[PDB]
This record gives C-alpha cells, structure tokens and sequence, in this order.
C-alpha cells in the first residue's frame, strides 16, 4: 500500500493485505471519559489549596493522560483526608472568603469527605498549556480550606479533552525495558 | 458515561449534581480515523 | 416501627476508583456554551490510529542506506517497551494497561532525490528462532518487498500472533528475548541512493486495543 | 489535484489558492490539510454582546520569510513562530483599533529548492505551543502537518480554524497559533541539488472579525 | 434476614450548604394569613433593574460642569468595585458573587434651570489603549451624544464586551488597569450651564446576570 | 423551590416539615421590572 | 427530612459464606473467549457416576483367587472411611459432607486368562449379625452370583437401606462396627483360575447424593 | 448461580460487577453420565 506520504492523509492497512483477518476490539478502556474518571493524589502544601487539575503528577496516568490533550472541559469530584471545618470557595472568590462557612463548608466525619464539584471557570474551556510558560488565575475550579488538610485527590467528571499533545514513555537503556512484573509466589 | 456503573438514578437532581452547559449554534479525530485510506492504490496480481 | 437495615461490615470503604457519585452542595450552575469547539476527541486510540508517530534509531527517525546491496537496515523487538517505539505515542499511551492486542502499522517514507533508487523488504520474524540478518533466510516469513517511485510512503501491518489472546504491553525482567517476536527490516539493492534516509513511523492498526488501565510510574 | 497533458518529465497537480484579491498558483501540491475542524464555532458569542464585525479585508494574502534549511541542520532542527507576530496593513490595522479579535490561518509553505535534492521537512501548526522538548518533536504528527520532500513536493499547505478558551482574544497578548518547521532528513545535495533553500510562507487570516473598537489619536 | 445496606465513607459529613432538609418534630402549626402583601420582591435583580442608584464623585451623585468646552466630566473603571459604584445598589448586591455578565444602564439627570443648557458625550473605553481625555480622541469608541431639553434623563447601556463569557464582580490585586475598560463622560459645550448638577444614576440591564454566590467579608 | 434538590418526596408529611400557610380574601417588583421603557421617545433617523 | 432506618444489631457481621457479592472497582473488563473447551464437568457426582476407581486391598486393586473352592475373597464395611475406599474417588470426594443417601455401584473386571473360569458371589449384609464368612451363610442377604465369559465385567449395587434417611459420610469414635453393614464378595470355585485377579472399582449410582458441605482436615 | 441468594438484583451494572465473555464459533460429563448402559446385556429368567 503505497501513498504519497507528503499528504499527511491518514492510512491504516489490514492484515488481510497479506490474508490475514481483522478482528474486534472493544477500546473501552482506551475511552477518554472513562480513564481520567478516577482519582488521583495532589500534594497539597498548606492548610489551604486551590484546585486545580494540572497538579496531578505529570507522569501519572490521569495527570499523563489529561496533558496528552491541550484544551478540556470536566466537573469534579474530591476526597480530602481533613480535621475541623472545610470550606469551598468557587473560582474567582476573595481568598479571604476561606474563613467564612456560610460557603460550602462540611463539618468533620472521618476519615474522608467526599464532595461533587462544579466546573465553575468562566472559560468555555480550560487548558493544558498557554502562549499568552505559566498558566493563568482564572484557570482553577476554586479553592479549599480546612484546620489541616492531610491528603487531598480530585476525579474528573464528565471529561471533555480537544487537540491532542504528545505523550511519552520511559526511555530505555537497552533494546527494551524490562522489569519486575506482578508474579505468584515461587513456592 | 465515565466510570460510573450505578443502575439507578441519582437521588439529587441532576441540575444540582452537575453543572448543566448552555448551547450556542460525535466529534473529530473519531471521524478522521476512520476516513482512513485502506486499500492497496496498485493493481493486484494473484 | 422504621426500616430494619443490616450495615454490612467490609462495605463502604472509600476506593479511589468506584464506580458512584458524591453528594453535591453547589448546585444550579451553567456552563458557558462550548458547542462546536475544534478537535475533540472521544477515545486515545482514534488519535493513535490517525497520527503515525516516529520510531528511533538512536537519535533518529530515519534509516540510512549504508552501502548498495543485500544490508539489514534496522532490526526490532515487538514490545510497546521497544527501545526503537520510546518516542512513539503509541508507547506513551501503550504504558497505562497491562495488555493488548492487535495489529501495528509501519510506515516507511522515502526521502531521497529524483535520481535515487532502491528496493527494501520488511518481515515480521515470530520467535523461536533467531532473527536472520539476511533476506534469503527471512524470506520465509510474513514479509513484503517494494521499489520507490512516485509514492513516498508504504505502509505494513505487524500480526498479532501469540499463543494468548492478549500480551503485555510491560517487559518483564525474566524475558530475554522479545516474547512477540520481531520485525527486520532490509535493503535488497539501490542505486545512487547511499546517504539516503527512510524515516519510519508507526500507527494503531484498526483491531488494536488497550486493556486494563494501570498506574505504574514514579509519583 | 491534478493536471493533464499526459504523464510527463516535470510536475503536475496544480492547485491555485485565493484569499481577497491574492492568488497562488502550485504546479506542486500534495493537498491541503485541514485543522482541527472544516467550520469555526459560532462567531457571535455573548461575550461580545453581538457588537462584533467581520472584516472581508483582511482575508488576503500577506508573506513573511523563514530560514534558510542548509545540510548542515540536520534532524530535530526547528523554526517556530506565532502567528501573527509583527502584522502589517489591513490586517495589522484591526490589531490597533480593536480590543478583541479572532481568526483561523491559512498557511501555505514553500521550501523552493529542486527534485534532485534529498531531505525533508515537516511543517504543522500548534495550539498554545510552549517549547517541545527533544523527545516530544518526534510525536509532533499530532499537529496539523504536512511534509515538504524534494522528490514529491514543493509547497505544504495547511488551513486551520481559530481556537482558544475564549470565543474572542487580545492577540496583542496571546495568540493560540505557532507555525512551525523542523528538519526530518537533513537537506541531500547530491551532484545537481540546489546548494541551499529558502523557506517562506504565504499566509491569509481567515475569516477574521472584531469588536471593542478602542480610541484614537491617529 | 433484613435488607443489607453498605454505609459509605465520606457520605454524610454535615455541610452549611446541602440540598437536603432536616427532621421535623413541633408540626401542624397554621400561619396567618399574608395573602397580597404589598412589594414581594422575587428576584434581586429585579429590583435591580426597576431602581437604578447613584454613582459617587467625592460624596456627591452629581456631576458639575465646570466651564463651557470640551471637559472631561467623569471617568471610571468598569468592575462593581469601582470607587463610583460603592454606594450603588448594583454593587453592594455583586458584593456576593464571584462572576457576572450583562448590560449595566447609566442614567443622567440634567438638574439645570430652563435657561441653562449643554450637550454631553458619553463613551466606553475597551481595554487595550488609554482612556482618551478629549472627546475627538474618544469619538472611536462605541459612544452617544445628547443635548438637554424637556426630558431631564438620559439613559445608556454599556455593553459586554470581553474574552471569557463571564467576568469577576471581584477585583484582584495584580490588575492594574480594570479588567473591562472605563467609561468616560464629557461635556461638548454649554451656555450659562456652568455650576449646574447632572446626577447619575445606574440601574442593572435587561440581560445582566449574577452568578456564582460567595461570602467573603468580614464575619 | 429554595436550595432544595432531591428528586424523590419527604418521607415526613408537609403538615409536619412546614407551617402551613393559610389564605385570607405572582408579585411586584418582578412587574415592576417589565414595566420599564426601553424604545427611543425621539425619531430616528439611518 | 430523609429517611429514618434502624440499624440492626446483630446483622452485618462479615461471614465466609454469606450469599452476598461483594460492591466492585474495576470494571468494564472483557474476557478471551472460552465457548466449547473439551471436558467440561457440572456437578461431581457426574464424573463420579461417569469414572469409576478402584477399592483397595493391601497396596493393590484386585483381588485374588487363593485357591479353588468356597473362599471369602473380601469383606468390608459400608462407609465412605473405609479402608478399602481410600484412594477411591467417591470417598475422596465424599470427605467434604457431612451426610449421604443413595445406592453405590461395584464393578468386578475378571482378569484372568481364556483357559481360567471361576464363579462368584457378592452379597450386602445389613447390620443386626456378623458378616457371614460362607455363601450358605450369606446367601440369605441380597445377594447376586455370576461366572466369567465373553464379559470381563459385571456391575452391582449397594442399596441404601438404614433407618434415617440420610447417613453419616464420617466415621464415629463410638461405633464399633460399620453402621451401614458390609459387603463380602466370595469365589464359590473355579477352575485353572487361581493366581487370577478380579480387579474392583466402585461408582456412583444413579439415586446417590451428598449433602451438606464441612471443611473439616487439617488446614 | 453460585452460593447467592438475594432476591433483588444487583444495585451496579453487571458490567462492572463482573467480567463480561465474550464468544467465538450445557456440557460434557453431565452427558456421558447419562450415556451410561443400566440394562442387563442378558436373557432374564422369572
């Protein structure tokens, strides 16, 4: 199957070139939506953390997975491991706004509260990157406070991604990397 | 849709559980795989 | 009376990954309208299928004709790990499941000039034997020849054949050798084509598919 | 595209572009590559509580000049540049007198060298695109590209629709656009290459359009 | 057996905010009858838009002419922070609320006797230059001139004009210029108007939305 | 009605969740607001 | 309000065999297909009936002619403890219930060369005597004689006839004898036949159940 | 199927509760047991 490869048109040939056969697939797991619909740790510094979805680990499945894209949309979820009151405080609001509890605020009930968050930019959408590097303010899904906040995650809900980025792997050292793999125990 | 596999409905609403989006006015690298070229662009012997 | 209900010990541990919704407390909230925003895309493996991404061959995306003549220009494991994929998206993503299956798809661009000309063959070797370093002995298994000519490109799909159903996208460290085989490529002849470079890039074939999604990495 | 004749020694598959009272013709092409997307979404936002214009004018042809690919830049070597970058007449004027603006590009880029030359480039366009890192130009296919290689083509062409996360910007503080180069094969020279060659582009706004005008002094 | 329930963790916690409503326990108690009170207000904004407040230049509502000829009588910051606004109804109302988008109305009340007349200018200067001093300057900008006669006001709506759909209420540090240009408003010229009120007032827009409550002040 | 969202009804009777109101015999400031001027007064030219 | 459960107590504790399933977290998960793998069993009891084992009499599974005439060839007791049972597939299975019923096939494979014949008998001795140790003794029990032939094999059953409806698969410290009688098969004579092995094995017969599952061994 | 007996049906989708086969193209003892000979293979007397 010869092409002229300047086109840059796609081209995807089947085993049945040779006679082969083409089988099924079921790339549910591959689905946008579905992979970054799960929790991830964010390391929280403070007492005190604003949300936001870029501070997933760079090579972590979901924080890998939402940088392959440049431009996504979601609603969230969190689960913070805290003590006394927490509050949240929508993007855009007075930091000083933390402190007071007529805002969303869940009393204690360990050992995590689990709250479901609206996507509350004022963006169509937001970003993975920016050429106008350093992200803006406004890019935040607002901010929580707590007396101590000892752990924090975030899911992505209903997760919309535009334009894909690359992603890579780890480079190895020889021909392939090999490693350490979940095995039964010798016996 | 995500992973979420409960059969029955939320108990909220769904205008509180979600953020509801407005509209103004299936999508892209989905079509554009699938506009792929598969053939051979020869002339097949055998 | 109320409702006489069993909490069940072992139920309700939190899990980072179930499959529920948490309750919500700001509510009634409108999205701006992002109707008809350019590029979305739905699942990985569309992009993956779409956008060929190039192999490497120390620092480079391209092969070189050594000399005229019978020269195998590059040789492979078939392993999502492969030294030569690395920098392919295909890896980047192959990296978070376990397993898959499916068919790969090389693609070989030939950049020399007008005056240029040659001949090349490429194979899939299954194992168990040992990968042969000339055509006459590679011959023999799944493999294609092609001329360059007004085309550019070429492309060929990588069988999957495996005792399993599905394989591991990992490598792991009791495997010596590629547990899938691999793929050689040779030159047959060319003709003032010596220098010349043969980039090659590699795309998701139509039945290919990821399969259990893990988090092994560092953080 | 495609030409007649019959066969022939030379090249074929012309393709003349036009943009306002600009034309570009290519005994040359490879086709043109689309974006993200063959339409825009919606032009007339809330956010510009429908005050905005469109300008026919500015949707012209306007060039600008690149570098200069010599075989000793080899693999991985890039030019990048966002567009608009400095931005001249019509066009360049609705950048003075409005307060926001948006617009796609239509890009058509042309390495003119001779098809005894051996090499090849790759030409795309980025979204928010902030410094690839030496790994990552390899997956740089994810882009809308197009391949200039001397035994095929001459000229790459590639269209594509304005994007953001907003309907409207202040492109004299982002610009979500950045055309870019890079080197695949080093540039071949072979006995009757061309020794060296000059890359420029042929660029048009695309259905640009503006609102907020702002005050004057000229 | 009973029916087997799993408590889930991270369910249940109190929350100020909830959508939920508590137990009751002192019930069948009968109100008294309001049927028809006068003023029910449903909305704030509605009020909102029916009663428009005043602007604030140094303790007073009004603006006075100071000499015949191109003055600049006014100009100001758009954000509902603005030192203008502050004793306005608009703006102790977004005081609560992180976004907004929307028409706002000003409205200017010529409080001259019938031997005094003028003729006014009022523009508004999207961000990206400098708000003009002198009318010619700011004839550009989406403006309206006007006379006086036998209606005392005025009224003119600024519009929304901005990147993002919605916009801070709120006003951050790190913004020098306001965030959504100024307003400025002249005097063309006058006769025997010099010393003379011309008190403004504004009033929330058909399409002016509030959105996103927040409490941030002191207790 | 107010920041109330559960989608199925009270398990406790509304004669017990709420007073019940009694009546003795849509409001204003929302007419109010409709009622504004929005045309020109003048006469309009181009 | 919300709605008021009572939370039993007394209910919930975890059990290791309790008739739940537990909630679950990864899922969407797609198994290879496996329809028609050869040898697929159901339930026991099946290849129990289907595959019969052999008894056991000191290391082996036949018995043998000591020499002609009236001999008492074995005799053992009817449990599934049995020290004839043992490497039996019946008793092997039987060891993880705590009752049975039913009827328990024997099967004789005479062995013996063309020119050996012999005739035998094999009888049930229900408790209530001591096993007979010669036929005229026995052949008041149900019992069945037969001689060799064209058919090496020849097929009985133990009948299932106690004063409970079910029985006991264990074995009690406090019995003595066998609870459910004994079964002695003789040789009545024979002819050339002595040395000659009659191999036994035992089946499941059509009415056998087990019931009521114990894990009572050693870990 | 299996040691479960609960009258209601599962509160998640079996899709996440399970793993989901798939196919490609009652069995085998349960059908020779019942292939078993039970007569007499004789000539009965009585």
């Amino acid at each position: 199957t010869t092409t002229t490869g300047e086109s840059a048109d796609p081209v995807t040939t089947t085993v049945e070139n040779y006679g082969g056969e083409t089988q099924v697939q079921r790339r549910h797991h591959t689905d946008v939506a579905f992979v970054l619909d799960r929790f991830v740790k964010v390391t929280v510094s403070d007492n005190q953390h604003t949300l936001d979805v870029m501070q997933a680990h760079k090579d972590n499945i979901v924080g890998a997975l939402l940088r392959a894209a440049t431009y996504y949309f979601s609603d969230l979820e969190i689960a913070v491991t805290h003590t006394g009151k927490l509050t949240w405080v929508p993007n855009g609001a007075p930091v000083s706004a933390l402190n007071n509890t007529t805002n969303p605020t869940a009393y204690h009930k360990g050992p995590v509260t689990r709250l479901a968050l609206p996507y509350t930019a004022p963006h169509r959408v937001l970003a993975t990157a920016y050429t106008g590097a350093h992200l803006p303010t406004s890019f935040n899904f607002g901010a929580v406070k707590a007396e101590t906040i000892t752990e924090l995650l975030v899911r992505m809900k209903r997760a919309e991604l535009y334009c894909p980025r690359p992603i890579l792997p780890i480079q190895p050292t020889g021909d392939r990397h090999k490693q350490p793999l979940v095995a039964p125990a010798k016996q | 849709s995500g992973n979420t596999g409960s059969i029955i409905n939320n108990y909220y609403m769904q205008q509180y559980q979600n953020s509801m989006d407005t509209q103004l006015g299936n999508d892209w690298f989905s079509k554009l795989a699938s506009s792929a070229f598969s053939g051979l662009f020869g002339a097949l012997l055998a | 009376g109320i409702f006489p209900v069993a909490c069940s010990d072992g139920y309700g541990n939190m899990v980072t990954t179930d499959p529920k919704t948490a309750d919500p407390a700001y509510g009634k909230v409108y999205n701006p309208p992002r109707t008809a925003l350019p590029g979305r895309f739905t699942n990985y493996l569309d992009v993956a299928e779409a956008c060929p991404t190039f192999l490497m061959f120390e620092n480079v995306p391209y092969v070189s004709t050594r000399t005229d003549g019978q020269r195998l220009l590059a040789k492979f494991d078939v392993s999502l790990a492969a030294k030569h994929m690395s920098n392919t998206y295909l890896a980047g993503l192959a990296q978070y499941y376990t397993q898959y299956t499916g068919t790969i798809n090389l693609h070989f661009m030939f950049t020399g000039p007008t005056d240029a000309k040659a001949r090349y063959m490429v194979a899939y070797v299954p194992p168990g034997m040992d990968a042969p370093d000339n055509p006459e002995e590679a011959a023999h298994c799944i493999h294609a020849e092609w001329d360059t000519g007004l085309n550019s490109k070429f492309t060929f799909s990588i069988p999957y054949i495996s005792a399993a159903d599905y394989t591991y996208t990992a490598s792991h460290e009791a495997e010596t050798t590629c547990v899938q085989g691999w793929v050689c490529v040779y030159q047959i002849t060319h003709g003032k084509a010596d220098a010349d470079a043969l980039v090659v890039s590699a795309s998701a074939g139509k039945d290919f598919e990821l399969r259990l999604p893990v988090d092994a990495r560092q953080q | 595209d495609k030409k007649t004749e019959e066969t022939t020694l030379l090249e074929d598959r012309i393709l003349t572009t036009r943009n306002g009272h600009t034309t570009s013709t290519t005994q040359s092409s490879v086709g043109v590559t689309f974006g993200y997307a063959t339409a825009e979404d919606s032009t007339s936002g809330p956010n510009t509580s429908a005050l905005e214009t469109r300008v026919h004018q500015a949707e012209r042809f306007f060039k600008m000049a690149l570098f200069d690919w010599v075989p000793s830049q080899n693999f991985g070597h890039m030019h990048k540049v966002v567009l608009p970058h400095e931005p001249k007449g019509v066009y360049g004027g609705l950048v003075k007198s409005y307060a926001y603006m948006r617009n796609g590009w239509d890009v058509e880029v042309t390495a003119v060298g001779n098809q005894f030359n051996g090499g090849c480039l790759l030409v795309a366009l980025v979204p928010e695109m902030g410094d690839i890192s030496d790994r990552e130009k390899y997956q740089l296919t994810l882009y809308p590209h197009q391949f200039i290689n001397p035994r095929t083509n001459m000229t790459a062409h590639i269209t594509v629709p304005y994007v953001g996360v907003n309907r409207y910007d202040q492109y004299k503080q982002h610009r979500p656009w950045t055309l870019v180069v890079m080197v695949v094969a080093p540039l071949t020279t072979n006995t009757a290459g061309a020794q060296q060659i000059k890359v420029y582009a042929n660029i048009a706004p695309t259905n640009v359009h503006v609102a907020g005008e702002l005050p004057s002094k000229e």
